[PDB]
């Protein structure tokens, strides 16, 4: 239950400057009432107290909120890649945003209520001190803790499924919204509405039990307080006949007794809210304490680097389906100033080789070396700056073109190299056509651009880092015959070709004739390897692929 | 400000019923402080066997009835204030799924998800947050009012004077609060966009090592929300302080009106503290009324999304049994509604025959995919006509038109269902033989057997578990499972290898299907009956 002290104590200093004030108000209540402004000068002073407490406490609570949401999201980004496909996007959105918001508001209300009533209850206990009747009340008090102890676990188990179904409904909503042309082109809006209602049925089912649980809790709290009041008043009335104390002695003792019961039933009411918040902080605190299974960032940052890449007996298996092995026996070498073209049928695993080269995953039974050193040894930023790739499906984010091209660079290159990289990739030939120049805005997922424009923007983004290892993977799929020769120049006519190691994965057989090396990958195994003429002279699978038409 | 009460109609047999457990509360509570005194005065008037037990029985029954009403009221209120939220969420999603395409480019997906997941609780938060103290308070106020009705003929100058102090500031505050109550939403939802742009492109972002960049952007977005929250809390606390400070004016005025008579000191000095109390409770009343109205009115954006009408044309009722398949363009010129006054098509005009293959070629940005998307009645041409047979395409039934005319887009987007739930997308019911036939027709059955669970394999978001060629084959099978009459496919040869491309050369081997194909490599479309070339949005 007390899992919050590790994420609140850093603010407690400010809370100290609240807590003293709390008793500065509490003794205001305990003090007896002791000149036409005599009722004024005190009263507005009390109002000033009502400005200094909640003026400060709220100023701390936001610092608890905006920090915590800055941490949990960070705990999302440290996890491994295969986590992000095990948990859907909508689930991560829901657990990042609304669970944290609900926990923060629940804490911000319940902490203030708990303090402001515990101090008053302690003062009310202190002021009434016959010792014997007070001790009788204090021994019958801890009997009432038996039922919320059995109620809190039910509350946690009930609220966890509420959060799960809300997250699933949000995932359905965002998946329906993010693919709107595909939804409308098949006329399947009613299916998405049906899926949303099917998700909301579980929420209604759990809420109809939440209401009953709240009603039973209020019933038990009021019944327990009432019965204890009748018990203490009865035993007092029976003790009156044996003398005990005077009428005026007990006429205030019973009043302080019912005030103490009023103080304690509020804590009895807020115990289930504490249990509900504890249940609400379940999936979030799993994200914070989860150990990422990927290796951490390295520390080497060599000032001089060559594009020497070695694959030695690399075998990989996807963690979703670990009983199969996608890659069996990869072993090859990439040198600077050379072009290696990796070709094969669909389902071979060329994108898996690209993912292994970019340190997205880890090999199962092999060695991958960059300049004689393993990939996790290098620093994360330096490694992803020295290795650049395009990918089969490029993605562009919703900002300016000059920020999409220079994305991820902390150095912040100026205008000149941005324009040079846009000219080199051929993107500038339409970028100057836009009315706002390079400062134009493109929306989410690049819906304002065509396929060739998106591929050109991705290529210009990958070019501007001046990488030593470059991976092109179907970068010429959507490009026409006019722009693609630029890519061909980028492979064979640019003077910077000697400074890069290019890994080309294309199904266009025109670009692989001039490659220094050609690899044929089928079933996760290298079938043929050599130059173009050596493969053409011998009879093999590459010859069949060429001579198929 | 009114429409949400129209959303409270199915909750009619609860809410007023909840008010029943309200009044059965106070009808007990108004008999609580009197007879409880009958329990304490017997301390000085000790009569154990008869009066004490009767007083205890009556007090126990009264408190038992009050608690039994209060618990049922709380259960009914907690059920209703979640049913309202569920109805609002469902109706908002059903309204969002109905609007046009151009609405989705102005706004962002994170904004709509934040409107779904954060503003609806703000709608449903208009319940009185603290109510038990309010119910004890109203009974106490009624009792104090009944006790101070003994000073009636001098209270004629008191009730009227309690109205107009510091109320002219109230009409200020409910303005200055409400705009803040909107702005925080416009600072929350935009911040909720940031967690989109990382997560949905996580495999992109880790490809460049920009995690700290996204974390910095998220913390910068959170700082503005923290500042707005602090501003709202400070303004509310300052208003409360100034109200409590300036409340004493009527107190000192009535103190002067009491002391000007020098009824005596035992009748006015022991009288002032109760109206000095209940002034705070009537201030609480007006404060909760203002806060409730502000919380209701702080969702003008959600109400506008509720009431927004699309620019889609009137739906058609036409759905004939036969369909020839002749397609005609009549001087069609189209400009996107998001970026107007820049035409993309500049007077296209052609005809598609039922039984021949028409290929379309053009450079990047020339507008071929715009033609393909316009042919499916996704958009509206500003000039010219798009005719299917002899009738305009907008006059057809939606499901019938999108079951007869189908397209394979530039980039297929897949969903998080099974493979059978993705091939049969948009179909109410279909047999497994149709799915198997469409799988053989697209050469997709060779890798259906390879993956686990057969055809019931789970496929993640956007087809992440599959490769690009398998996704292309699944999209082709999804298009072919409907047995269409008009089939538009653009760049279906993006990721397929040479063998599959040669094995899937002739789409028109059936000989009774209108096919439109868009390709960049001109050698692939040498078998087309008709070839169309367009430059800068004009046919050559
Ligand atoms: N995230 C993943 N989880 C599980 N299996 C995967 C995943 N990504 C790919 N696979 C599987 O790995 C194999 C090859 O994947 P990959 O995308 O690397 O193929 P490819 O040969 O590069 O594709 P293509 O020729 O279509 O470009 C397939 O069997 C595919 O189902
Ligand atoms: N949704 C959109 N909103 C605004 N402009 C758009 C939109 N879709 C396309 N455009 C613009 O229309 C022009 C061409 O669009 P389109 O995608 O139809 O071209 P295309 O020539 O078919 O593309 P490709 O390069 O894929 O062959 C470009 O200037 C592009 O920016
Ligand atoms: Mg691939
Ligand atoms: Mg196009």
């Amino acid at each position: 239950v007390r899992r919050l002290l590790g994420c609140l104590g850093s603010e407690t200093r400010r809370l100290s400057l609240f807590l003293v004030l709390v008793v500065l108000s509490s003794l205001g209540e305990m003090a007896i009432p002791f000149n036409l402004t005599l009722m004024s000068i005190l009263t507005i002073a009390s109002a000033v107290l009502e400005f200094v407490g909640d003026g400060i406490y709220n100023n701390t609570m936001g610092h608890v909120h905006s920090h915590l949401q800055g941490e949990v999201f960070g705990a999302v980004l440290r996890q491994e890649t295969e986590f992000f496909q095990q948990n859907q996007t909508g689930n991560i959105m829901s657990r990042v945003t609304e669970d944290t918001s609900t926990l923060s508001d629940s804490l911000s209300e319940n902490l203030s209520l708990f303090l402001w009533y515990l101090v008053r209850g302690l003062c009310l206990l202190g002021i009434m001190l016959s010792v014997s009747l007070t001790m009788v009340t204090l021994i019958t008090l801890p009997l009432l803790f038996l039922l919320p102890k059995k109620v809190g676990k039910w509350y946690q188990l009930l609220e966890v499924q509420v959060r799960e179904s809300l997250a699933k409904s949000s995932q359905v909503a965002i998946e329906a919204l993010s693919a709107m042309p595909t939804v409308r082109s098949f006329a399947n809006e009613e299916g998405e509405a049906q899926k949303f209602r099917e998700k909301l049925q579980e929420i209604k089912t759990l809420n109809q039990k939440e209401a009953v649980a709240y009603a039973v809790n209020s019933w038990t709290t009021s019944i327990s307080g009432m019965l204890l009041k009748v018990g203490i008043l009865y035993i007092g009335g029976q003790l009156v006949t044996s003398g005990a104390v005077s009428s005026g002695n007990l006429v205030t003792f019973v009043l302080y007794q019912m005030q103490f019961t009023q103080a304690v039933e509020v804590l009895l009411s807020i115990y289930p809210r504490v249990q509900k918040a504890v249940g609400s902080s379940e999936k979030i605190f799993e994200y914070l304490d989860r150990t990422p299974r990927c290796p951490p960032s390295g520390l080497l940052t060599p000032l001089h680097l060559e594009g020497l890449v070695q694959f030695q007996d690399v075998s990989f298996a996807y963690p979703n389906r670990p009983d199969v092995l996608v890659l069996q026996g990869l072993t090859f070498t990439l040198r600077p100033g050379e072009v290696t073209a990796l070709v094969g049928p669909n389902g071979s695993g060329k994108s898996t080789v690209a993912a292994l080269l970019q340190n997205l995953y880890q090999p199962t039974g092999g060695q991958l070396l960059l300049d004689g050193k393993p990939l996790p040894q290098y620093e994360h930023r330096y490694l992803h700056r020295q290795v650049a790739a395009v990918g089969q499906e490029p993605q562009v984010f919703g900002r300016s073109l000059q920020e999409n091209i220079a994305y991820g660079l902390t150095q912040k290159p100026t205008m000149e190299e941005i324009t040079a990289a846009a000219v080199k990739s051929g993107a500038h030939s339409f970028i100057s056509g836009l009315p706002q120049g390079y400062d134009t805005e493109v929306d989410e997922a690049g819906s304002q651009l065509s396929g060739g424009q998106r591929q050109a923007v991705a290529l210009a983004r990958a070019l501007i880092r001046k990488p030593c290892v470059l991976i092109l993977d179907d970068a010429t799929s959507a490009l026409d015959a006019n722009s693609q020769l630029q890519v061909e120049q980028l492979l064979y006519e640019s003077p910077e070709r000697y400074s890069r190691s290019v890994l080309l994965i294309t199904q266009h057989l025109s670009l692989v004739e001039q490659a220094d090396h050609i690899l044929f990958l089928e079933g996760g195994a290298i079938r043929e390897g050599g130059t173009h003429q050596q493969l053409m002279e011998k009879k093999g699978c590459y010859w069949a692929m060429v001579q198929a038409p | 400000m009114w429409r949400l009460l129209k959303l409270s109609r199915p909750d009619l047999p609860l809410l007023v019923a909840a008010f029943f457990f309200l009044v059965l509360a106070v009808l007990g509570e108004t008999l609580i402080p009197h007879y409880s005194g009958r329990v304490i005065d017997i301390l000085g008037g000790d009569f154990d066997p008869h009066a004490f037990a009767s007083a205890i029985f009556f007090m126990c029954l009264f408190s038992f009835g009050s608690s039994l009403s209060a618990g049922c009221r709380g259960g009914c209120f907690t059920y209703t204030m979640s049913r309202i939220n569920l109805r609002i969420r469902e109706q908002l999603f059903s309204s969002l799924l109905r609007q046009d395409l151009g609405f989705f480019q102005e706004t962002k997906t994170g904004e709509l998800n934040s409107r779904l997941s954060s503003d609806t609780t703000l709608m449903s938060n208009w319940l009185p947050l603290n109510a038990n103290v309010l119910l004890r308070s109203l009974v106490k106020v009624v009792g104090l009012y009944g006790f101070m009705l003994s000073i009636s003929p001098r209270l004629t100058l008191l009730s009227l004077l309690h109205m107009p102090f510091t109320i002219a500031a109230e009409k200020v505050y409910n303005t200055r609060h409400q705009e803040v109550l909107r702005e925080i939403q416009d600072a929350v939802a935009r911040a909720g966009q940031v967690v989109r742009e990382a997560v949905g492109g996580l495999q992109t972002v880790r490809s460049f090592g920009a995690e700290e960049h996204e974390v910095c952007r998220y913390k910068e977005a959170l700082e503005q929300c923290r500042q707005l929250y602090w501003r709202r809390d400070l303004e509310r606390a300052l208003y409360l302080l100034v109200r409590r400070v300036l409340h004493l004016g009527v107190q000192m005025l009535m103190l002067s009106c009491g002391l000007q008579q020098m009824l005596t000191q035992g009748s006015l000095l022991s009288f002032m503290i109760y109206q000095e109390s209940v002034g705070s409770y009537v201030q609480t009343l007006v404060y909760i009324y203002g806060d409730m109205l502000s919380n209701v009115g702080a969702a003008e954006k959600v109400f506008s999304y509720m009431d927004r009408q699309p620019n889609l044309p009137s739906p058609g009722t036409l759905a004939p049994t036969t369909l020839q398949g002749v397609v005609k363009f009549q001087d069609v010129s189209f400009a996107y509604p998001n970026r107007p006054d820049r035409p993309v098509l500049k007077g296209l005009t052609f005809t598609l025959r039922p039984g021949e293959v028409t290929a379309l070629v053009g450079p990047n940005g020339s507008g071929k995919s715009t033609v393909a998307a316009l042919l499916q009645n996704l958009y509206q041409p500003t000039g010219g006509q798009v005719l299917l047979d002899e009738k305009p395409i907008s006059q057809y039934e939606h499901c019938y038109l999108h079951s007869q005319v189908v397209s394979v887009g530039q980039e297929p987007v897949l969903f998080s269902g099974s493979v059978r739930n993705n091939i049969a997308y948009g179909l109410q019911s279909c047999e497994d033989d149709k799915v198997m036939a469409a799988a053989q027709a697209a050469h997709a059955d060779d890798f259906i057997q390879e993956m686990e669970h057969g055809i019931y394999t789970d496929v993640g978001e956007k087809g992440s578990q599959l490769a690009a060629g398998q996704k292309q084959r699944l999209a082709i099978a999804r298009a072919l499972v409907r047995d269409p009459r008009v089939l538009i496919l653009d760049q279906a040869t993006s990721a397929l290898d040479v063998q599959c491309e040669q094995a899937l050369q002739d789409w028109n081997s059936r000989g009774d299907r209108t096919v439109l194909v868009i390709a960049h490599r001109l050698q692939t479309v040498q078998r087309a009956h008709q070839i169309l070339v367009l430059q800068e949005g004009k046919l050559q």
